[PDB]
């Protein structure tokens, strides 16, 4: 009974066992922490033989230093090896495990498994949720003591797992026994906010923050919006059914304010992939060009290695650390990405691959954007017309005063893009009632309309 | 490399016993040395008389 | 099972180095977590007694002996507040 792990399961007991049913000598697992590696080194145990001899080895193995385990690490193989010598011929397997892993045991270990004698017929393994398994742990631990529910300290199991899990159910008797102390009539054994908090800490690799990327869904304020997210889904629709283009290549960009970052996130996310990664410099802050590189190595590989995925990568004008004022950047960086977008994937496998730019001009001076393809430009709001249904759609001001900007319809022409706008409301809001509205088209002026 | 590392280590010593109970045996043979003689220096004059 | 038999071991620090790999090459008995892991979780469970601890810094101990079930409880106590004070 293995919970996940059936296409590792499958391959694991072929190659070891079918054979034998020169021989490997033995076989090691890497595993991550909650993975029920103990049950998991019991069951290939097991599966082996009927009454194959289960041995375990104990983490202090080296224990009794005075001189022992040079012995007693060597005796448990040993009385193998004696088996194994007694009768070789009739066929003999015996198992030991070593779990959760200097000078004298690395050349006496390794030795024992191949020096002098053969040392063959004898396998050693080293291994270093199941919300069912953790209802196991439930009632074996905590049937040993308004109730928890059968099933909520199981799902809540993301922050933390069972192996630690064992503080708050100890401590559960003191959430409403501790009177400062006669009883209280017994308790239920009353579970209320012993959660996850009491004892938190714990180990299951959040690393989300997607959605800070995009604070506010974004709002739909004119066609131009439906004409870039359409322009955009048709081509992550035509690599699902693609041939002849695995990676796809796509700048978009406009210009600065104009959201854009959280926008290719939003048209990645809506067509919805095995895996979704983002590339930000806000995360590679302070790094050299080559470690920074190398980060976009990591992550395009595990890209890579799922069967098909986008990515995105962000500001790259920043990520190429471009300055106008002479040039200078990071000329391999470039370079590595730019040899990416005309990278193939391996056999079968696609990815979209899209990126947002500032400025344009300058990468065109670059000539990066050739293997970019079919780019997009996402404008800036033009017009006030498209204004106001923007803030219609959000809902800023009221309609009143919402007039007195409408006052002006083409009274004077928009360049601005919506982040510094979504700013410059709050502001506009902050000041005292009368003036919000009065400051805020001055604002907008004070960019020169 | 540019590697120097000079380095010490301490010393582990082997349980000798680690108690005074060896003077009783050393006890045993001082009385040897002791409690004998006397049987010699009366012998020799118990010959003489 | 009276357990109101406990004892202060401080300064952990010294006593261990996480699994004896810190400063290299070091004599055999120079750390033994082993024994006293051993004593309350290895060789049976004890449930007739507390260890306490003090480390002013305790990073170097945390990762090996500080698993859970050897100690799952680790807490940390902060410099007091105005009213604290
Ligand atoms: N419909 C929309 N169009 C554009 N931006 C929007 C829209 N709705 C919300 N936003 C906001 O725009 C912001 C864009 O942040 P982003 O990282 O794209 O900045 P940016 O525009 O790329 O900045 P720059 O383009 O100057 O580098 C987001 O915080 C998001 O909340």
């Amino acid at each position: 009974g293995i919970g996940g792990l059936d296409k590792e399961f499958s391959d694991i007991f072929r190659r070891a066992f079918a054979s034998r049913v020169k021989h490997v000598k033995g076989i090691l697992l890497y595993g991550p922490p909650g993975c029920g590696k103990t049950l998991l080194a019991r069951q290939i145990g097991k599966m082996l033989n009927a009454r194959e001899p289960k041995v375990v080895n104990g983490p202090e193995i080296l224990n009794k230093y005075v001189g022992e385990s040079e012995a007693n690490i060597r005796k448990l193989f040993a009385d193998a090896e004696e088996e194994q010598r007694r009768l070789g011929a009739n066929s003999g397997l015996h198992i030991i495990i070593f779990d959760e892993i200097h000078d004298t045991v690395v050349n006496q270990l390794l030795s024992k498994i191949d020096g002098v004698e053969q040392l063959n017929n004898i396998l050693v393994i080293g291994m270093t949720p199941d919300e069912k398994g953790r209802l196991q742990i439930l009632h074996i631990h905590t049937a040993r003591m308004a109730d928890v529910d059968i099933k909520e300290l199981a799902v809540e199991t993301k922050n933390f797992s069972g192996a630690e899990l064992e503080g708050l159910v100890r401590a559960a008797q003191s959430t409403a026994m501790n009177r400062h102390i006669e009883s209280l009539q017994v308790t239920r054994g009353d579970f209320l906010a012993s959660l996850e908090n009491d004892i938190k800490p714990a180990f299951g690799t959040n690393q989300e923050d997607y959605a800070s990327y995009i604070m506010n869904g974004i709002i739909k304020w004119g066609d131009p919006v439906t004409r870039v997210l359409d322009d955009g889904e048709l081509l992550v629709q035509q690599t699902k059914n693609s041939d002849r283009t695995p990676l796809v290549s796509v700048l978009l960009e406009g210009p600065p304010h104009s959201g854009k970052t959280a926008l290719a996130a939003k048209i990645a996310e809506e067509s919805n992939f095995p895996f979704i990664k983002i590339c930000s410099p806000d995360k590679m802050i302070g790094f050299s060009e080559t470690a920074k590189c190398q980060a976009m190595k990591k992550i395009f590989d595990d890209a890579y290695k799922s069967q098909l995925s986008c990515v995105v990568v962000d500001d790259i004008e920043r990520l190429l650390d471009y300055v106008p004022i002479g040039p200078r950047f990071s000329n391999l960086v470039l370079q590595a990405l730019l040899v990416l977008l005309k990278k193939a994937p391996p056999q079968g496998r696609k990815l979209l691959i899209i990126g947002t730019t500032s400025r344009k001009d300058v990468l065109q001076e670059m000539e990066m954007l050739n293997a970019f393809s079919t780019t997009i430009h996402v404008p800036n709001i033009a017009t006030g017309e498209q204004l106001l249904e923007a803030l219609e759609l959000l809902g800023n001001f009221k309609d009143k005063e919402r007039t007195t900007i409408a006052q002006q319809v083409k009274g004077k022409k928009v360049w601005i893009g919506i982040k510094k706008l979504l700013m410059l409301i709050e502001m506009s809001l902050q000041m005292d009632p009368e003036y919000r509205v009065r400051k805020f088209l001055a604002l907008l002026r004070e960019e020169g309309a | 490399m540019a590697e120097d590392a000079d380095m010490r280590n301490e010393l582990e010593e082997m349980q000798r016993r680690a108690d005074q109970l060896a003077d009783e045996s050393l006890e045993s043979t001082r009385r040897m040395l002791q409690l004998v003689e006397e049987s010699k220096d009366a012998g020799i004059r118990t010959l003489v008389m | 099972n009276s357990g109101l038999h406990i004892i202060i071991f401080d300064e952990i620090d010294a006593i261990c180095k996480q699994r004896g790999s810190m400063a290299g090459s070091t004599g055999v008995h120079d750390t033994v977590v082993n024994q006293l892991l051993s004593k309350i979780d290895g060789v049976e469970q004890l449930n007739n007694i507390l260890v306490i601890g003090m480390t002013n810094r305790p990073d170097l101990i945390d990762e090996a002996l500080l698993r859970p079930g050897r100690l799952e409880v680790k807490m940390e106590i902060g410099l007091p507040d105005e009213k604290g004070r």
